[PDB]
């Protein structure tokens, strides 16, 4: 119910606060319906559910300099087609379930 | 300047609610340090045609 | 008796010089609690937690039961460093009484007062040592 | 909760105080799921009449 | 003695097995139980007396 | 009744499908994909996941 | 092409023990291939794994001040892996007599 | 380490309470009567 901030149009449907032990079922088997479908070989994504917390959110990279600095390069996915596609049958089974 | 670690974070670290480093933060390095054989770069540096 | 009660309290002391170690805190899935993670042990999960008691009659132990509090259960605080890693402690809710607990506490801080940093302890073998081996203890965060 | 002298068994309302089942309730699912060895037998009976 | 040897250097490998292990804090750690015990059995000898 | 590709007429495409039975038998087993193995029957929904 | 990923360094067990004394002629062609194979390693302090190297050998014949704290100059050249521990003789060779 | 429940002072029954089944019903409910092993130990009297 907190984290990130995607518009979640499935929110009546009664769940309870998912923690990093429980999140980690949820991501394992969506990047098991990857691998299955496209049917990719190798991590595809799965490593964010074996180790640390499964409520990733604009993952980034950074490396620290001794001098006081930190270089953060921020990556964001860009045009998302299969999420797009995702918020509306999620946007359709509040309608029609 | 000379780089210390790299660190992968899940969430940028203003945000996220508990600390969770990278574990490569662990390690003494900043990387997987393969060691390597300095007797043997040697031979590959004075010979080589 | 003095000397029989003393010598008894002593063996209940000793016997409680352990270290209270974390086991895994699954979350509750069933809708006895619903989301606080409580701590699976086998059959002692039902004597660790009151609270997560089904009550269906009001019996007088149920009676007292029922103003248990819902959410005063499971972890409270996980102090967890490094992620990946084994957290450092954590802070439950269950069965434990305070008078074992002190004396456990006062166990694990006794290991605490007999601990050196890893740049102490390579400046005790060293200077133990007499310089003659001078070693190396490489500078990341050991958790 | 039980009462002895014949008088009927009545349950637990919202701010803990026994009133008497022959009504018209609101059990939250929660509830439902931990009671179900108790409905089976005490309310759901005086549903059926 | 050995005619070429450095004594910096004969004892760096003659006290290499010694400190290889934490042996040498058996001696430390067997103190903070005489200890602990010595306290306790003064304060059980005289909270009798 | 949502029943994906029953009239498809291609190739394999991927191993996944969402067939779900009509409302006269029981449709729950296709709402037990994550938080719901060994600890529930076959024929009942955990409501809280 | 890796580096950051997977950092090559020298190994631990072709560095010359800094019990030994540059005295010792074996001791020192491992200091003579470590400075040669120094750069080709894409180890950010092989430059301080290498200069104390030697230094770690003639630490009698020419005794040095190595300044930093925790450090003395017998120190084996592997210990040197975080920059807080380059010693400042050897960022300002001024510093050396 | 210990691993368990740090404490040290078991909630025992001594006393049982009586599974009377002929005369007399409805008064004692046990808690294993559904099934489960019930948190506060049930007897007559339970001493500690």
């Amino acid at each position: 119910d907190a984290g990130f901030l995607v518009p979640r149009p499935l929110d009546a449907l009664r769940q309870f606060d998912v923690t990093s032990a429980a999140a980690a079922e949820i991501m394992h088997a969506v990047n098991d319906a990857f691998k299955t479908a496209f049917d990719l070989d190798g991590a595809l994504l799965d490593g964010l559910a074996l180790y640390g917390d499964p409520r990733i959110a604009d993952l980034s990279a950074a490396y620290l300099q001794y001098g006081g600095n930190v270089v953060r390069e921020h990556v964001p996915p860009g045009p998302s087609h299969i999420h797009r596609a995702l918020q509306q049958v999620e946007s359709t089974f509040m309608a029609e379930m | 300047d000379v780089i210390t670690n790299v660190l992968v974070a899940r969430v940028d670290p203003a945000q996220r609610g508990d600390a969770a480093v990278d574990i490569r933060a662990t390690h003494a390095t900043f990387a997987a340090a393969l060691p390597v054989d300095p007797a043997a770069i040697v031979v590959a540096m004075l010979c080589g045609q | 008796l003095r000397s029989n009660v003393l010598l008894m309290l002593l063996q209940f002391t000793l016997s409680n010089l352990k270290i209270n170690k974390s086991s895994t805190f699954t979350s509750d899935v069933t809708t006895i609690t619903s989301g606080r993670m409580i701590r699976a042990f086998p059959e002692l999960l039902a004597l660790a937690y009151p609270g997560r008691a089904v009550l269906p009659t009001q019996t007088k132990n149920a009676q007292f039961l029922s103003t248990a509090i819902a959410d005063r259960i499971g972890r409270l605080d996980r102090a967890n460093l490094i992620g990946g890693e084994v957290s450092a402690m954590v802070e439950c809710m269950e069965l434990c009484d305070a008078l074992t607990l002190h004396i456990r506490e006062t166990y694990i801080m006794l290991l605490r007062s007999m601990h050196q940093d890893p740049t102490q302890i390579v400046q005790i073998v060293n200077e133990c040592a007499n310089n003659l081996l001078n070693s190396t203890i490489p500078i990341s965060l050991r958790p | 909760v039980p009462r002895p002298n014949g008088l009927e068994p009545q349950l637990i309302d919202d701010g803990n105080v026994p009133r008497d089942i022959a009504g018209d309730w609101v059990y939250p699912s929660d509830v439902l799921q931990v009671s179900v060895a108790v409905f089976r037998d005490y309310v759901w009976p005086m549903v059926k009449a | 003695t050995e005619t070429n040897l450095i004594p910096s250097h004969h004892y760096g490998k003659a006290f290499a097995p010694l400190f290889a292990s934490n042996a040498m804090f058996t001696r430390n750690q067997r103190a903070v139980i005489t200890r602990e015990a010595f306290v306790c059995a003064r304060s059980a000898v005289a909270q009798c007396q | 009744v949502c029943m994906t590709n029953w009239a498809s007429l291609g190739d394999e495409g991927r191993g996944l499908e969402v067939r779900l039975p009509p409302p006269t038998d029981s449709s729950v087993h296709a709402y037990k994909t994550v938080l719901s193995r060994g600890y529930i029957d076959n024929a009942q929904f955990n409501p809280l996941a | 092409a890796y580096n950051g990923l997977v950092t090559t360094v020298l190994s631990e067990d072709a560095f010359p023990d800094s019990s030994q004394s540059i005295t010792h002629l074996p001791s020192m062609w491992k200091c003579l291939f470590l400075t040669l194979a120094g750069p080709m390693t894409s180890d950010p302090h092989s430059p301080v794994k290498v200069f104390m190297a030697l230094a770690n050998l003639l630490a009698q014949p020419e005794p040095i001040a190595i300044g930093v704290p925790g450090m003395h100059q017998t120190t084996p050249a592997s210990q040197f892996s975080h920059p807080g521990v380059w010693p400042p003789g050897f960022l300002n060779p001024q510093l050396i007599n | 380490e210990d691993t368990g429940l740090c404490t040290s002072f078991m909630l025992l029954d001594n006393i049982p309470s009586a599974h009377l089944t002929k005369e007399l019903i409805g008064f004692t409910w046990f808690m294993q009567m559904y099934q489960m092993t019930p948190p506060l130990p049930e007897g007559a009297v339970n001493r500690i």
